[PDB]
């Protein structure tokens, strides 16, 4: 695990880079 | 460190949201604390030329 949250506004630039947190 | 309107990357960089590409991913995109650090030190380097 290990996953970070912040305030973001982008709902698909930003959460593309969200699964480079998994990988 | 002034950032521009961001209804400039609106109108004329994500038009279309029917496809993306190397500009179009890079907008929702936020500095972190390092990233910024060299932003910094571009700048220093733009007022001493050479």
């Amino acid at each position: 695990e290990g996953d970070v949250l912040s305030s973001d506004s982008g709902p698909l630039l930003s959460v593309f880079a969200l699964q480079e947190i998994m990988q | 460190y002034i950032a521009p309107n961001p209804r400039i990357s609106s109108i004329t960089l994500t038009q279309r949201i029917t496809t993306t590409g190397p500009f179009a991913i890079l907008t929702g995109s936020t500095p972190t604390a390092q990233q910024l650090n060299d932003v910094r030190k571009i700048y220093l380097a733009l007022m001493f030329p050479g």
